[PDB]
RNA sequence: UAAAGACCAG
DNA sequence: GAAAGTA
DNA sequence: TACTTACGCCGGTCATTA
């Protein structure tokens, strides 16, 4: 994992702080400036402009260059560039926030509309519940529409007290696509659009307490930064490209919507430092916020999907995580895994309820790496020496010096003297346990662990009495199994899952796992009174039972 | 759902039902601390039956010629009628078991006595007789302090919880409830005498057994229950081949779940 | 009384189906629905909307608006769930693990 | 590294480290009040050349003697040898830094006698000035205050001349000859 | 305690948290012709002391929020006239173990 | 100056070592990865003290890989210089920019600039040396100085300081 | 704290051997032995880790402490040794 | 082959702990990366090998760690970045509990 | 290598 | 397409 | 009072593509 020895001391995560980047933190971290939308060809030369993706970010390459770090594709992790965006621009997810936030504090002067004055307000401002709180403060915030500059003090109400003051009407704010448009009204209404900037400004100015009193974080998140002013940009492990050899393309999705941000860009920029018509610039900003906007989630409401030419809606970043298939769900809940193995099942009345009959094939291509101990030096040895295509047999050895010696090239496979402390990545054998299961899965049942027993042909072979649980017949179904690869991992497998501790399940306080077909229908008759039985035959019957204590 | 709904909870450390907040969900797993593998449906007597046949059971009557124990079924009969000092606690006894009868048809107003409860007692007990080849014959030889007081002594080892503090240890007295009265319905010194000829050594065992076996039969923590329940209840729901019309199956569970305000059928039941 | 009829209906349409659950698995369901005061939901509108961490919460339903709602409101995940260490892939605090394992350096002595 | 007695919750903020300077500003690790092992209070432990002399030799000696205990189943000049032999006996060697350290150490100390350095100690002891300051007087020699307190900063107001000069005095008897 | 036939006005019942300490509480009669806590499925809850529940949290190690909750408009928290912090100590009959003890603390 | 700090390191252990006379193994461990060691943080760790009663405590096992994982807690005499302290030492190296003079463990350098002027460099001496109207400084002579500022360098500190003040030069 | 260690006596946990505490011990155990650590038992005969792991168990020579967590952070340490090994 | 969800649950349902790490990471994901002490950010520009750290912008080369989590979440975090949220680890806890 | 789709297994 | 929670 | 929003059960082969 990883590889290659690390210094750096090795804990755990504890704690996941969850808050927003200041634009002042993203640009302390980045390593790269970013503002050329090209992706590479120093003039068509292949390499990668000093502009987007690797201005010295990641790699590409198999090319060990980046930044010094090196290491080279797999153990540099991301490093993240930025880019200034030209004008301040909103978050599609928290363009409701944003919203609330200002239905909540009084603009121009940026002070909450409900001091410790007014009754109801300290009821929610006592709530102690960030956004519980948020939540209620808002519903007597809306509605008051005057910043009011003095109310009757909580003694006599004639008299009013002081407070701040700005009496400015607060428009009542309504969202138009990704803008909020606002009414004002004194004397018909007065309708304009707030600006990014003008938002973003009232928020600046928002108290320290007035955040937090509003769910907020004076350290951690202040709501200044639900507004984007510097955009972090991931690094290619996060967009990789795609190179089909030499001349040949090959960029991600994601590294266009950025060219696209960064094209959409450089335009608006260009026009403010140019022949700036005013009410024209604002048409180019429209569209900066249209795709830093879409570059995250890209399935608003006011449709306009933001294609990509050729029909595609272009995956959005929000569109990544969306459960099922979708990272959190797909990617981590559960996840494609190494040491398993599937295959037709079918019963065999000669395995014992425990067991399950696995073909050599499959045994010879799964292995556990046991470790070269004294107590098996010899053992191992003769399964490395037996090589990769013996059933009993190794195909991997690994030395103290992380590097594995491939049993089937290296010219010294016949050779190799193991040593204590190395690794011997030797096939699956009988009895080692692991873990059996059939999908759908809905039973610590569907899931148990066996003792291998290798075995011809190339089905999956089960004792009947275990099919219930699993709920299996053998019409075809298939059955995938798991192999352990660390010492304990086995005996959690074996002390905890194995089938002879699952008989009797909490599932309904009775055993899960009975007799069935044949055997069942026949050992009815074989008892009827009827039915008896003569020397010759008892004499098998008997020797049959493995532990019959040889006495007629 | 049902899954993600109880992932994250598990029986700690303390008997208490957490979620990952620490918050309980029951203060002992299942409202009596036993791992649902180790239980079976017993039959608690006393529920059932006349007040006549209760008594012609379990009563007994040191002062009465008619009704002691015969000295056939004891060892020290002839020389216990009669005798007052016993006679107090053979009566604390069946005292207790009226009690008891009166508790459970408060409980299971229904009469219903079979329940799952751990540590079978009749076979513990089918044992203990042919492993020491007891004959029906014999007299036994238990004093009538040994069965009263052992099956009394007893009790106080049927350990759930374990606090040296008084809040647990009526939690503790709680939580065992219902098997004692299983218990004492099955080891009143009429039966243990009268009906399994029980032998002093018999007896012994028979009470070291029903001791271990509870024991076993306590939750272990981390037996992560939310997950278990949710999958004990989702499994079946998936074997469901789908006045009587009334939503049910699927799409009532479904109603439920979802704590659905309009639901297809409405009822309601007035006695 | 509520939680008593939650459990006798969940009951009962198990039990229609003539199959049967140990009573502690409808209970730990029923209670669950309970504890919080009311009638929460096993929905994307009750449960999962509670005060258990982020990353737990954000593997059902609502997964990014959740996420975002909490680099917002600045929530901290102790990660006592268990979902919070498959995320991490880091040993849940679940059976073999809700307990830790100590090398007594004294008694590894006593031994030999 | 080695974590100290210390926990400090760095939250994002990781800025403000002041200038290390003897206005007795040192740093955050190594305030007046310190720590403890057993998590008590203890103020912080100052030493002047010399006395920390001693303390390594001892702890030094005092780790040769249990290095066998497994093993079971005076004169400047002079000292430079017999320390020089006990470092290669119980320390790693490659360890220049105690050797040094034990070199400057023995060459520079102003007191060689465990009872001499209890002296000093006392004396200066009832100062009351800070440790930074107590160790410095003790290691530096000085004859007026105005040598003092112009080496020592810290000091300038904190003693009256009369006063350090008279504990100056006794310094310079106490300072065992060789 | 005020038992009103039919209802009064938003405007009376708006001068009840105005003579603190002393409490004021207000049943409907509907609400009363019928007791609920006599009902086949209400268990016995009980008020504890504020030694009674300062204890109960120690012997759980809880804090308040670890404990189940009961709702301030509760019917029966109302019959008993609960209040925010108060705990209530539930006791009904169990079919797994006959009794079971069940705290709630209010809302 | 000189401290006396309470530290404490985080050793781990592989199974193999998990002998009867493990104790032993861990403190010796301790003994390498500290003594010597230094950081900007706690300056020069020189020499642990007490050797005899370093608290082990117990280990915990490490999941994966069968290591424990020990928090030994220790107590050492350490070094750690600031701008501002006096500190006399002996010179070593000396050149046409200064010289080094060697205070305990550490080095601090003197810039010609933050000498008096009327003390001049001398290279046609052997061994190198300054010399001034009564004063001679070179390799052997001992010289109290005033540490200017330090700069903590991966495994050392070193630091730049005058003998321009009063009361500071040779002694 | 370790003002969060309740002291040995006072314990209050479960005198026996939890299922997963046992069946962690073994594979841990197991885990060390496997790796060449000391063991401490005859191996008579026995020459697989969660084998020799048993037999540790069995004669409770075992040099490993249990920590046992309660919700609230406070845990009860036991030996394998203490530790009733009924399961 | 997939141990998705449900396989996952029944590992948890089992109490198997640490087979179900297993999956997870070693037979998986799993990578290393560097975390910053001070911030929880997976910024630290270690070339272990000059064995040099750092982590300007935080300044550092000092309070720095490294750990086992799934390259999928490695991603997650850098996605959740990308989005201008800050998932920052942290190796120690606070709050208490 | 990566998508989106159709068909199909239990 | 159905059902449940805000402007 | 009407409008807005999240979601959906758990391996294999072939065809086509701005
Ligand atoms: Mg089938
Ligand atoms: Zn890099
Ligand atoms: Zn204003
Ligand atoms: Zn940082």
């Amino acid at each position: 994992v990883g590889q290659q020895y690390s210094s750096a001391p090795l804990r755990t995560v504890k704690e996941v702080q969850f808050g927003l980047f200041s634009p002042e933190e993203v640009r302390a971290i980045s390593v790269a400036k970013i503002r050329f939308p090209e992706t590479m060809d120093e003039t068509q030369t292949r390499a990668k402009i000093g502009g987007l993706n690797d201005p010295r970010l990641g790699s590409i390459d198999r090319n060990l260059k980046c930044q010094t770090c090196q290491e080279g594709m797999n153990e540099c992790p991301g490093h993240f560039g930025h880019i200034d965006l030209a004008k301040p621009v909103f978050h599609v997810g928290f363009i409701a926030k944003i919203k609330k936030v200002c239905e909540c504090v009084c603009m121009h002067c940026g002070k909450l509309l409900l001091d410790e004055h007014n009754e109801l307000m300290r009821q929610a401002l006592a709530i102690k519940d960030s956004k519980k709180r948020f939540a209620a403060i808002w519903t007597l915030c809306k509605t008051k529409m005057v910043c009011e500059t003095d109310v009757p003090s909580e003694d006599d109400p004639t008299q009013l007290v002081s407070r701040g003051g700005c009496g400015n009407t607060q428009p009542t704010i309504r969202k138009d696509g990704l803008k909020l448009v606002g009414s004002w009204k004194k004397d018909e209404p007065e309708l304009r659009v707030l600006s990014t900037e003008e938002i973003l400004n009232i928020f600046k100015h928002i108290s320290v307490k007035d955040f937090t009193s509003l769910g907020f974080n004076e350290v951690f998140s202040r709501p200044e930064w639900m507004i984007l002013t510097c955009l972090p940009v991931p690094p290619p492990p996060v967009r990789p490209s795609i190179s089909f050899n030499e001349s040949q393309r090959g960029e991600d999705d994601l590294t266009f919507k950025l060219a696209d941000i960064l094209k959409a860009n450089i335009s608006l920029e260009t026009l403010e430092h140019n022949g700036a018509p005013h009410h024209a610039i604002e048409e180019a900003e429209s569209l900066l916020q249209f795709h830093v906007a879409t570059y995250m989630d890209n399935d608003i409401a006011g449709q306009p999907q933001a294609l990509q030419k050729s029909g595609r809606p272009v995956k959005s970043i929000r569109a990544r995580l969306k459960g099922k298939e979708g990272r959190i769900r797909g990617n981590l809940m559960g996840k494609r895994v190494d040491f398993s193995a599937r295959t037709v099942i079918s019963g065999d009345p000669n395995l014992e309820l425990d067991q399950v009959g696995v073909p050599k094939s499959i045994a010879k291509t799964l292995t556990y790496p046991e470790v070269v101990t004294p107590y098996n030096i010899d053992r191992l040895t003769q399964l490395v020496r037996n090589g990769p295509n013996e059933h009993p047999g190794a195909k991997y050895v690994i030395r103290d010096s992380g590097d594995r010696i491939d049993l089937r090239y290296s010219k010294r496979a016949g050779d190799i003297q193991l040593q204590y402390g190395w690794k011997v990545e030797r096939h699956i054998m009988d009895n080692d346990p692991v873990l059996f299961n059939r999908q759908p899965s809905l039973h610590k049942m569907s899931m148990m662990a066996h003792r291998v027993k290798v075995i011809p042909y190339s089905t999956f072979r089960l004792n009947l009495s275990v099919t219930s649980p699993y709920n299996a017949d053998f019409d075809g179904d298939e059955m995938n199994l798991h192999v352990p690869q660390s010492e304990e991992t086995r005996a959690e497998l074996s002390q905890l899952c194995a089938v002879p501790l699952q008989i009797v399940s909490p599932q309904s306080n009775k055993p899960c796992m009975g007799i069935v077909q044949d055997t069942l229908c026949g050992i009815r008759k074989l008892t009827l009174r009827d039915t008896f039985i003569e020397l010759d035959q008892v004499l098998n019957m008997l020797y049959w039972v493995p532990d019959w204590d040889g006495v007629i | 759902r049902l899954v993600k709904a109880l992932e994250d909870i598990m029986v700690h450390y303390d008997n208490t039902t957490r979620n990952s907040l620490g918050n309980v969900i029951q203060f002992i797993y299942g409202e009596d601390g036993m791992d649902a593998a180790h239980i079976e449906k017993q039959s608690l007597d006393t529920i059932g039956g006349s007040d006549a046949a209760f008594e012609k059971r379990y009563r007994v009557d040191l002062l009465n010629t008619d009704h002691t124990l015969d000295p056939s079924l004891l060892e020290s009969g002839s020389e216990i009628l009669g005798d007052l000092k016993l006679q107090v606690l053979l009566d604390e006894e069946y005292k207790q078991l009226v009690k008891d009868r009166k508790f459970l048809r408060e409980v299971f107003v229904d009469g219903e006595a079979n329940w799952p409860l751990p540590v079978n007692i009749r076979r513990i007990i089918q044992n203990a007789q042919q492993t020491f080849h007891i004959d029906h014959t014999k007299p036994s030889d238990l004093t009538i302090k040994d069965i009263v007081l052992g099956v009394k002594d007893l009790q106080e080892n049927l350990l759930v919880l374990r606090g040296k503090n008084e809040i647990i240890q009526n939690a503790q007295r709680d939580a065992v409830t219902l098997f004692c009265c299983l218990l004492r319905s099955r080891l009143a010194t009429r039966r243990v005498l009268q009906e399994y000829r029980l032998t002093k050594q018999a007896f012994d065992w028979v009470l070291s057994n029903i001791e271990a076996q509870f024991l076993r039969s306590v939750v272990h923590p981390g037996e992560m229950v939310g997950v278990l329940a949710a999958q004990s209840i989702g499994e079946p729901a998936t074997q469901m081949t789908l006045s009587k019309k009334v939503t049910s199956g699927v799409p009532r569970l479904k109603e439920i779940l979802n704590v659905a305000k309009n639901m297809k059928t409405p009822s309601l039941t007035v006695y | 009384a509520g939680r008593a009829a939650l459990y006798k209906e969940v009951y009962n349409v198990i039990a229609s189906d003539g199959s049967y659950v140990n009573y502690r698995h409808m209970a730990l369901l029923v209670d669950v629905m309970t504890t919080q005061g009311g009638l929460t939901s096993v929905t994307r509108h009750g449960f999962n909307r509670s005060n258990t961490g982020a990353l737990m919460r954000c593997s059902f339903e609502e997964t990014v608006e959740i996420l975002f709602e909490a680099g917002a409101s600045a929530e901290l995940d102790d990660c006592r769930g268990v979902s919070e260490n498959v995320i991490l892939g880091q040993m849940a605090p679940i059976g073999t693990g809700a307990f830790d394992v100590m090398i007594d350096e004294e008694s590894l002595v006593k031994y030999m | 590294s080695t974590s100290t007695f210390q926990t400090r919750r760095r939250r994002l903020k990781k800025v403000e480290e002041e200038e290390n300077a003897a206005t007795l500003q040192l740093g955050q690790e190594f305030q007046l009040k310190q720590i403890n092992h057993q998590g008590e209070e203890e103020e912080l432990i100052a030493l002047n050349l010399s006395e920390a002399r001693l303390v390594i030799k001892e702890a030094l000696v005092e780790r040769r003697r249990a290095f066998k205990r497994s093993q079971k189943k005076e004169t400047r000049e002079k000292e430079l040898e017999s320390i020089d032999v006990l470092l290669e006996q119980t320390t790693g060697g490659n360890n220049k830094d105690l050797k040094n350290t034990m070199q400057y150490l023995t060459n520079f100390s102003r007191f060689r006698d465990q009872e001499t350095v209890g002296a000093v100690i006392q004396l200066l002891k009832s100062t009351g000035l800070h440790p930074f300051e107590v160790a410095q007087l003790g290691s530096l020699a000085c004859d007026t205050a105005d040598e003092a307190k112009t080496l020592i900063p810290s000091l300038n107001n904190k003693i009256s001349d009369d006063e350090l000069e008279r504990i100056l005095k006794e310094l310079s008897n106490l300072e065992t000859l060789y | 305690i005020f038992v009103y036939q039919n209802n009064i006005t938003p405007s009376a019942m708006k001068l009840v948290p105005s003579i603190p300490p002393a409490t004021i509480e207000t049943f409907n009669e509907a609400a009363l012709v019928v007791n609920i806590t006599h009902h086949e499925l209400v268990p016995k809850h009980i008020r504890l002391s504020s030694d009674e529940k300062r204890e109960l949290l120690k012997r759980y190690r809880l804090k308040e929020s670890q404990l189940p909750r009961i709702q301030r408009a509760d019917p029966v928290a109302l019959y008993l006239g609960l209040k925010r912090g108060e705990v209530v100590k539930i006791i009904r009959k169990s079919e797994t173990s006959g009794r079971y003890a069940s705290y709630r603390i209010c809302m | 100056m000189f401290f006396i700090k309470d530290l404490s390191l985080n050793i781990t252990l592989h199974p193999s070592f998990f002998g009867p006379r493990m104790k032993q193994y861990l403190k010796t461990k301790l003994l390498e990865e500290v003594e010597g060691s230094c950081t900007g943080k706690f300056g020069y760790i020189l020499c642990v003290l007490d050797y005899d009663n370093i608290d082990i405590q117990r280990g915990r096992i490490l999941p994966t890989d069968g290591s424990a994982e020990f928090n030994v807690k220790y107590r050492a005499v350490v070094f750690k210089p600031f701008k501002g302290e006096v500190v006399d030492g002996t010179v070593v190296s000396c050149s046409q920019h200064g010289f080094e003079v060697q205070v305990g463990p550490m080095k601090v350098f003197v810039t010609k600039h933050l000498m008096p002027q009327d003390l001049t460099f001398n290279a046609g001496s052997n061994p190198p040396s300054y010399q001034s109207s009564e004063d001679v400084i070179t390799i052997k002579s001992r010289i109290r100085v005033k540490i200017e500022g330090c700069i903590s360098q991966v495994s050392s500190i070193h630091a730049i300081g005058s003998i321009k003040e009063d009361y500071l030069g040779a002694i | 704290l370790k003002e969060k260690a309740i002291p040995k006596d006072q314990r209050a946990t479960t005198p026996y051997m939890t299922k997963y505490e046992r069946a962690r011990i073994l594979g841990t155990r197991a885990l060390q032995i496997s790796m060449n650590a000391p063991v401490f038992v005859d191996l008579e005969g026995e020459t697989d880790p969660l084998r020799i792991a048993m037999k540790e168990l069995a004669e409770k020579k075992i040099p490993l402490v249990i920590r046992r967590y309660l919700p609230d952070g406070s845990f009860e340490d036991w030996s394998v040794e203490e530790l009733i090994v009924d399961l | 082959l997939r141990f998705g969800e449900m396989e996952r649950d029944c590992m948890i349902a089992h109490g198997a702990a640490s087979f179900l790490k297993e999956r997870l990471m070693e037979a998986s994901d799993a990578f290393r990366v560097h975390i910053c002490g001070i911030c929880g950010l997976m910024t630290v520009i270690a070339k272990l090998n000059h064995n040099q750290f750092e982590c300007k912008g935080c300044d550092n080369k000092i309070d720095i760690y490294q750990i086992h989590i799934p390259y999928a979440a490695k991603l997650l975090f850098q996605e959740l970045m990308a989005m201008n949220i800050t998932p920052r680890l942290y190796t120690d806890r606070s709050r208490d509990f």
